[PDB]
């Protein structure tokens, strides 16, 4: 699966999945915390195959 | 010179410096759309916060294109030179050096380009520090904005300077009638000389209060007029009061 | 009492986990000395964790943190909430640089190193009950909030002294813990009803840092050191930084403290693994296998593993 | 004499992800390796837009007295026209409230330099998604990902700002019964520059 | 199949989109393309009917406050949020249809509150200065106070130097011998750099 | 200047049609007709070229923002000083004459 | 003479300790026996920060 | 032959040849009408083959 990984001294910590539009935006800016503001989003199209 | 104005102004200044110093910390806690307007602490802090990272950037990416391979076997020239014949290796390193020199040409072009606007801005800044601080400017709103300039304080800031201009602001208005001028005997027009001064009468003769005072157009200092402040004109108008020698 | 405290955090029914930390033990269980700092083998390092259960005044609850070293560069913790009501118990929680006083009480100057405003500023609901208590614990970079649902925050700082604004409190009302304890937790009810909390005996540290809790969605639970985990890299490794990539993290089932592979256990990449999962289970075909190795000598001496390829080739280790 | 100056520029936004890939999953998975450029460009774009919008909104200063005195009736021309400059009052649209429209000279210049249906007017993006019509150029970059932000300031705001600014000179005392004649202001300026006896 | 998202292969070009029928008449060509390489319009040769295709995806903006997605702005009438309000040019989606009096995120004349309501930002009213007069009625200012303003300026920038020879070659002799053919660029860049610095 | 500001957007679409040493400019066309490997290499070339082009574009953007910043500063100064009050500098407002 | 209140606040607010604002000692880059930081990387590359 | 074609709704209209220096300049700027001013021209060399 795809997720955001932060490494400090070859230590795995602060995992964060991206299976969510909020999570997708969060890991689209490699930031755990995001400032308030306006951001672009793409309409979902993976529901139907 | 009754000194209540002095103490009121001083206590107002102390309160204002206290609350601006408080606003320096946790400004977003109670910031409004007015609090983030022009010439406000929030605007200055966000401008400097962004510009410091902007100036600290634009160097890291210069290392990046070195790793980029320009249609060659590898980005390491030592690796290529000792593994393949001199001819194609020379051609490939020629491509590498040409691409790298073009990239640094773009970089150096950006450098003096940045130098230009800082030249212009520093010219403006030295002008402003020469004119708004050491002396008093007669241009309305030039120092600070929309108000007369009294004095300023200068503080060192990372990669520049910060200006703290104190602007005096009115809060109340006094509304009084005005008089254009005087004609004695309706041939001798006694008229005020300096446009900056103005002569008014406090109220009217409704209860025998035809007292005349002169003051500036911004300060309310009713004071008795002086003979030397007026001039004599041979022509008179309808708007001038037709007084006599006894009432002079 | 302890049942509510354990039920604050949710755990799957088919799971057993050992918890280690400054858990509440007694109302007045305190140090026998006056030391507040930490050094070699530190036990009396001040109030490692504080818990509030009762009040005498009832005006409200306030907590704040400080340290004898008195480093103003780091953050400070301050929380306040109103009692006498579950809805009104919305705690205002602040990890911010509060200027406060260099001493205790309004008698000295404030902190002159506070340039930035704050980092953590939130409102967190809370509930008041006889057997329900509200607590905070700090340990190295980690700080955890024992109120409602669990909190984990990562920041390197030091603290050795605890201050309460509300002085009208008894000795037994406040509970301070300074020594970590190990307890085995076993909740086979999928709910607040915990079967037992027997203390762990052996291999407690290893069990704590190796056992997971399979969430229903398959996500990994928070609160793990990941000591025996490494990033999957073909070449080189990032010394420090952040990156996003596809990695083998989603788990279908987990097996720990094993016995059955000594009977020639067979795994197929096609069919779901069979065993007592550590909680929830997902019926999915495996993609990769991760092995947490405790002892190499066990594999070296009698451990025999053979790799069966899709073609049919055998690769014996 | 004439003088013309600019103060603002039209901002534009774009999403890199949709521009470089048309909804494919594997392509964006590959793109995830290199993304810091996208973050840089978008951070710069929205930061620059927000700061200039805030400062330009702070620039404007509005007086209601000038709004009252901007009308033709409220202005007492004395030997001066001020007709092609002053706006036309008493307009009742479908809203039902009196509004201010363009005067002669500016309405001439807009229709001279700006062709009707150009990009100066705000563009309705609903028609792009409505369909069943031959898509124009705007929908092309809408599908591409280029978003043309609405103008930070409306033309009506500029016109009312101009009306307020030009009414400052005639603004005499507070709650004035009648506007002071312009000839008196001209005499005042002449006396201010130098004394006169004529 | 019409009016549904589908994977289409028309005249050797394959794409993804919704195809629809348009009421346009054209007697030339078999397909029509834009400057983006997209074959949006094609004609049914047997009947003469024309069809246009639009992608099954869209780009939209969102307003993020605190820790959740509150504002969604788009051009489609379908959204997760319960309330869909039509505004001139677009659609807004929110979970609250109440008033917005204290917006948190403001741009131009449009402001959004924390609760999710949207509204029009009232125009800012500026200061007032009294115009010069020589007769009648004057509002002389009095009872002053302080207003401290802030200003920040830059004067200098950090300079940087580099040696091209060492940057392009890591101490090799043959490489620098080859480089000796073309060196005027290095002279130019350094002459600019140290001169500007000095 | 109105056409100058209205321009510099149309050409941004043009380079999308340009093919960067690849079979075709349509990524969907390439992905479903050739092996994943060379298709991935070619789309990497495509995305690198496109991102460089938009890097140049965005560099031009704030570059344009700079002079409009300076000019708007001058304009607000001029509207503050030449209109609401009377300037004592000869020729400053308008030119070669008192204002 | 040292910093007063407001400016000492603003430096420690906007500038993190150990950033590039302070002068960098290049002797440690040639000293060795330590994991080289980013500064030594462009020092070896040839970029000199005056 | 080479000429300037203007299309409006797939309709051929306003043909304009380029067998003349004036015509060459006219169709070098794809404009039927050209404003007065200065423009560059290349000396003829097609007379002799
Ligand atoms: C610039 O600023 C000064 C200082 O504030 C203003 O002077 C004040 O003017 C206001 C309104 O004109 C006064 O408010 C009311 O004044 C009434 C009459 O004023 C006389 O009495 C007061 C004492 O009450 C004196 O201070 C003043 O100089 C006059 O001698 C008062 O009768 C009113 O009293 C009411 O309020 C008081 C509390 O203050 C209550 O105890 C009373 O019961 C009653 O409800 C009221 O005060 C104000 O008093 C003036 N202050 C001073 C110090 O003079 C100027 O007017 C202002 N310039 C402007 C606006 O152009
Ligand atoms: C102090 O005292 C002086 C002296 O009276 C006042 O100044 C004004 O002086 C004039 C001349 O003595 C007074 O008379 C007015 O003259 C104005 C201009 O003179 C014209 O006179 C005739 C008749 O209008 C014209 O044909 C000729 O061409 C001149 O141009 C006139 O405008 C006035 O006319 C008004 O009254 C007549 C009726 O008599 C009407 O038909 C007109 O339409 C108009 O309404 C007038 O004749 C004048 O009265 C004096 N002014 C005042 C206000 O009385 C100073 O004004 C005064 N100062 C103060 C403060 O009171
Ligand atoms: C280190 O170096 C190694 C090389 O040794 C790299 O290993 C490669 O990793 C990639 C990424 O997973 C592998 O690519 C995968 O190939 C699968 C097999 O392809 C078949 O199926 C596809 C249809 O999906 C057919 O078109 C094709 O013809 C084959 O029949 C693909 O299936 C994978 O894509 C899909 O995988 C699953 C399957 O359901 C989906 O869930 C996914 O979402 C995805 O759609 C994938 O493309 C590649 O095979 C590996 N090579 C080798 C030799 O092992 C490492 O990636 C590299 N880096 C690291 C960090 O290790
Ligand atoms: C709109 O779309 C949303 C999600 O897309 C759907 O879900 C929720 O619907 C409710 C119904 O209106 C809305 O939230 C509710 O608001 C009520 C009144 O709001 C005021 O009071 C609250 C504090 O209680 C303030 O925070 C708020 O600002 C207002 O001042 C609350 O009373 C509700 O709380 C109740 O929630 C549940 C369910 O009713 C009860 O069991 C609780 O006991 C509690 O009393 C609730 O907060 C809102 O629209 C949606 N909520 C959220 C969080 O998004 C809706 O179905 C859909 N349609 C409508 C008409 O809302
Ligand atoms: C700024 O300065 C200019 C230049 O003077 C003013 O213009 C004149 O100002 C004076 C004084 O401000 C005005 O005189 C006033 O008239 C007002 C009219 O209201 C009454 O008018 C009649 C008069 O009896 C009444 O019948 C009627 O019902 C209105 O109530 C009043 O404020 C005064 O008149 C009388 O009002 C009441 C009611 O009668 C009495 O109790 C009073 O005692 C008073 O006698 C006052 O006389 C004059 O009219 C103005 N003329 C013009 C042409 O403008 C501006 O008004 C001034 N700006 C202001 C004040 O905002
Ligand atoms: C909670 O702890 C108890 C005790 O288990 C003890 O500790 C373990 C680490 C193992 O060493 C066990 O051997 C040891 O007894 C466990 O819960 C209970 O476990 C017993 C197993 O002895 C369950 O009895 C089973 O009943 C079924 C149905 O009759 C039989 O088929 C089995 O053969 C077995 O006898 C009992 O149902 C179970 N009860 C509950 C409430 O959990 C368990 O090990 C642990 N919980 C979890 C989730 O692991
Ligand atoms: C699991 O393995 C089976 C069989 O394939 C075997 O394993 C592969 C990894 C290869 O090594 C093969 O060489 C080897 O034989 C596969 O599943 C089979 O096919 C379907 C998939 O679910 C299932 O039955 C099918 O049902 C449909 C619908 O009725 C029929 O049309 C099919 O003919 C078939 O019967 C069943 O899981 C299984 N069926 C049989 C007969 O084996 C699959 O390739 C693999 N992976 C899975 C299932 O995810
Ligand atoms: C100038 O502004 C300051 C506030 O910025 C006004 O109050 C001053 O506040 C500081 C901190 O609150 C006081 O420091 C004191 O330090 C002693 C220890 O030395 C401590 O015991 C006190 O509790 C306090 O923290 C400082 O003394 C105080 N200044 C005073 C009282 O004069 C200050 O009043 C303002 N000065 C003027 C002239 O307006
Ligand atoms: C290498 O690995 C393959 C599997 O990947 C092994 O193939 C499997 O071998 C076992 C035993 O050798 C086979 O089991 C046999 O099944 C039959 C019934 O079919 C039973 O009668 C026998 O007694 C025995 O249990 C299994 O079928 C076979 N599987 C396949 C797919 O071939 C292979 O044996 C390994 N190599 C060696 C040398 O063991
Ligand atoms: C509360 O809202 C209604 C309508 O909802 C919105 O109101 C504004 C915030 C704006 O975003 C409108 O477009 C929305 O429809 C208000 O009624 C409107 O009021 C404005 C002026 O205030 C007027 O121009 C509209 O025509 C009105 N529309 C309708 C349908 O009546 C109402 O005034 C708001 N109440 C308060 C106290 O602000
Ligand atoms: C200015 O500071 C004082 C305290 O010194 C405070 O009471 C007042 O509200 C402040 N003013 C503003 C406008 O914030
Ligand atoms: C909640 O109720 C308690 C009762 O003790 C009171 O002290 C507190 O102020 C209340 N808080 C709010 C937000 O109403
Ligand atoms: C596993 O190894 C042991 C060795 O002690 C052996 O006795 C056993 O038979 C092996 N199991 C299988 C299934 O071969
Ligand atoms: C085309 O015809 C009219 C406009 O000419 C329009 O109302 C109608 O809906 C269209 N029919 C289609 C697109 O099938």
């Amino acid at each position: 699966v795809d997720a955001l990984i932060e490494v400090q001294g070859t230590a795995i910590q602060r995992i964060l999945y991206c299976d969510d539009p909020v999570s997708q935006l969060k890991c689209s800016q490699v930031a755990f915390d995001l400032d308030d503001g306006f951001y672009p989003f793409s309409s979902r199209n993976l529901l139907s195959h | 010179v009754l000194q209540r104005n002095q103490q009121l102004l001083a206590e107002s200044f102390n309160s204002a410096i206290g609350n601006i110093t408080s606003a320096f910390e946790s400004v977003k806690e109670a910031s409004s759309q007015t609090s983030r307007g022009l010439n406000t602490v929030a605007h200055a802090l966000t401008k400097v916060q962004e510009v410091v990272n902007s100036q600290g950037a634009a160097l890291t990416q210069l290392t990046v294109q070195l790793q980029h391979n320009f249609q060659a076997i590898s980005s390491s020239i030592d690796d290529i030179y000792s593994r393949l014949d001199i001819l194609s290796a020379d051609v490939q390193v020629d491509r590498l050096i040409t691409g790298r020199l073009s990239a640094l040409n773009a970089f150096v072009a950006q450098t003096l380009t940045k130098y230009t606007e800082v030249q212009a801005s520093r010219k403006l800044a030295q002008q402003k520090v020469n004119e708004c601080v050491k002396s008093q400017s007669q241009r309305y709103g030039f120092c600070g904005g929309d108000g007369e300039h009294i004095f300023s304080l200068v503080q060192a800031a990372p990669q520049g300077l910060l200006f703290l201009h104190t602007v005096l602001v009115p809060s109340d208005f006094v509304d009084v009638i005005a008089i254009a001028g005087l004609c004695v005997n309706d041939e001798i027009a006694l008229t005020l000389r300096e446009p900056g001064l103005v002569l008014f009468t406090h109220e009217l003769q409704n209860h025998t209060a035809t007292e005349y005072f002169v003051s500036s157009r911004r300060m309310f200092e009713p004071r008795k007029p002086t003979v030397s402040d007026f001039v004599q004109i041979e022509s008179c108008v309808v708007t001038y009061v037709n007084l006599t020698r006894d009432q002079l | 009492n302890f049942r509510r405290f354990f039920s604050k955090f949710n755990v799957q029914a088919p799971a057993v986990v050992v918890l280690g930390g400054y858990l509440p033990i007694g109302e007045n269980q305190g140090v026998n000395s006056t030391w507040y700092c930490a050094g070699q083998h530190p036990t009396a390092s001040g109030v490692h964790g504080i818990f509030v259960s009762h009040i005498r005044g009832g005006h409200g609850f306030e907590i704040g943190i400080s340290q004898e070293p008195f480093d103003p560069s780091g953050y400070q913790l301050y929380l306040h909430k109103a009692t006498n009501g579950n809805t009104n118990a919305t705690a205002r929680l602040r990890i911010c640089q509060f200027p406060s006083i260099k001493t205790l009480g309004p008698t000295a100057n404030n902190d002159v190193t506070i340039g930035r405003n704050c980092l953590f500023n939130k409102a967190i609901p809370a509930h008041m009950s006889e057997h329900s208590v509200v607590g905070i614990t700090w340990d190295n970079d980690r700080v955890t909030v024992f109120s409602d649902k669990i909190y984990y925050f990562y920041f390197k700082n030091d603290w050795s002294r605890v201050a309460t604004k509300c002085y009208n409190s008894g000795g037994c009302a406040m509970q301070y813990v300074y020594e970590p304890t190990y307890y085995m937790l076993n909740v086979t009810s999928a709910g607040e009803d915990g079967i037992s909390y027997q203390p762990c005996t052996a291999n407690c540290i290893g069990y704590a840092a190796n056992v997971f809790a399979t969430e229903p969605n398959g996500h990994i639970p928070e609160g793990f050191s990941f000591n025996n985990w490494f990033l999957l890299s073909n070449d080189s490794t990032l010394v420090h930084g952040k990156v996003v990539s596809n990695q083998p993290l989603l788990v279908n089932c987990l097996l720990a403290i094993p016995k059955i592979y000594g009977l020639g256990q067979f795994f197929s990449f096609n069919q779901t693994i069979d065993g007592v999962c550590n909680g929830a289970a997902v019926q999915r075909a495996p993609e990769a296998l991760r092995f947490n190795i405790n002892d190499t000598s066990v594999i070296l001496a009698e451990g025999s593993i053979v790799l069966h390829t899709a073609l049919g080739t055998n690769f014996s280790f | 004499r004439t003088e013309y100056l600019q103060l603002y520029n039209t901002p534009v936004s774009v999403d890199c992800a949709t521009y470089v890939c048309n909804g494919n999953s594997r392509c964006k998975q590959l793109l995830t390796q290199y993304t810091a450029a996208c973050k840089t460009i978008e951070s710069a774009l929205q930061l620059s837009a927000r700061l200039e919008s805030v400062e330009v909104n702070s620039m404007l200063t509005i007086s209601e007295e000038a709004l009252q005195l901007a009308t033709i009736s409220s202005f007492n021309g004395d030997g001066y026209n001020f007709t092609n400059v002053l706006g036309v009052s008493v307009y009742d649209p479908a809203r039902g409230r009196v509004v201010q429209k363009r005067s002669f000279i500016e309405d001439l210049l807009f229709n001279k330099v700006v062709t009707n249906g150009l990009g100066t007017v705000d563009e309705d993006y609903k028609r792009c998604s409505n369909g069943r019509s031959v898509a124009d150029l705007v929908c092309a970059q809408y599908y591409s990902g280029v978003m043309v932000l609405p103008g930070v300031v409306d033309a009506e705001k500029l016109h009312m700002y101009s009306a307020s600014l030009i009414g400052g000179m005639v603004l005499g005392g507070f709650t004035a019964a009648a506007a002071l004649p312009f000839s008196y202001a001209v005499q005042a300026r002449l006396n201010y520059l130098a004394l006169q006896t004529d | 199949t019409l009016d549904v998202c589908t994977k289409y292969t028309i005249y050797g070009f394959k794409g993804e989109g919704i195809i629809t029928l348009t009421n346009s008449s054209f007697l030339a060509g078999v397909y029509y393309t834009s400057d983006s390489g997209q074959l949006l319009a094609f004609k049914n040769v047997t009947s003469g009917a024309v069809y246009s295709v639009t992608p099954c995806s869209f780009s939209e903006q969102a307003a993020y406050v605190d820790d959740d997605i509150v504002g969604v702005i788009s051009s489609l009438s379908s959204s997760t949020f319960n309330s869909t309000r039509e505004l001139p040019g677009f659609f807004y989606h929110s979970n609250d249809g109440s008033n917005c009096t204290e917006p948190v995120l403001v741009y131009s004349n449009i402001g959004v509150c924390k609760s999710g309501s949207i509204g029009y930002v009232p125009s800012q009213s500026g200061q007032v200065k009294i115009a010069p007069t020589v007769t009648g009625n004057i509002s002389i200012p009095t009872n002053f106070s302080m207003s401290i303003r802030t200003e920040y300026l830059q004067l200098y920038n950090t300079p940087v130097s580099v040696d091209c020879a060492t940057y392009v070659c890591n101490g090799n002799s043959r490489c620098k011998q080859l480089l000796t053919q073309y060196t005027a660029a290095c002279k130019t860049i350094e002459s600019a750099l140290q001169l500007s610095a000095r």
